[PDB]
């Protein structure tokens, strides 16, 4: 099912042999992160939002922090980092108020 | 043909530096008491 008012921002990555950056989409909900591909279209994978562990936000570069799910890292070259870091955490403090402990 | 030598060079220079002299931040879904 496709849901209402999502967040895309633009993101680079870079593929394995060469050491080159290409365009990427990202696309990111209140319940879970996933990639999209640029030309096809499409969601390649995807991971939830209760299974990161941290995060480190840089002025060009964004890094991602993965518990017991993903074997490697995952980082992105992005334009606005400050305004990604403030969507996760808001999202957060959302779910802590609904089911609380 | 013309090759590129010099915005390779600084794109992935700037990606790799600002990398590892990066603030990690933790979430409050994993730790309890602070």
């Amino acid at each position: 099912p496709l849901g209402s008012g999502v967040s895309f921002f633009l993101v680079k990555e870079k593929m394995k042999g060469k050491n080159k950056l290409v365009p990427r989409l990202l696309g990111i909900t209140k319940e879970s992160v996933m990639r999209v591909d640029e030309k096809t279209k499409e969601v390649i994978q995807e991971w939830s939002l209760t299974n990161i562990k941290r995060w480190a936000a840089s002025p060009k570069s964004f890094t991602l922090d993965f518990g017991d799910y993903q074997d490697g890292y995952y980082s992105v070259q992005t334009t606005e980092g400050e305004q990604i870091a403030q969507l996760i955490a808001g999202y957060i403090d959302i779910i802590l108020k609904k089911k609380k402990s | 043909k013309l090759l590129i030598t010099i915005h390779d060079r600084k794109e992935f220079a700037k990606f790799e530096e600002e990398r590892a002299r990066a603030k990690w931040v933790y979430s409050p879904l994993h730790y309890s008491a602070r």
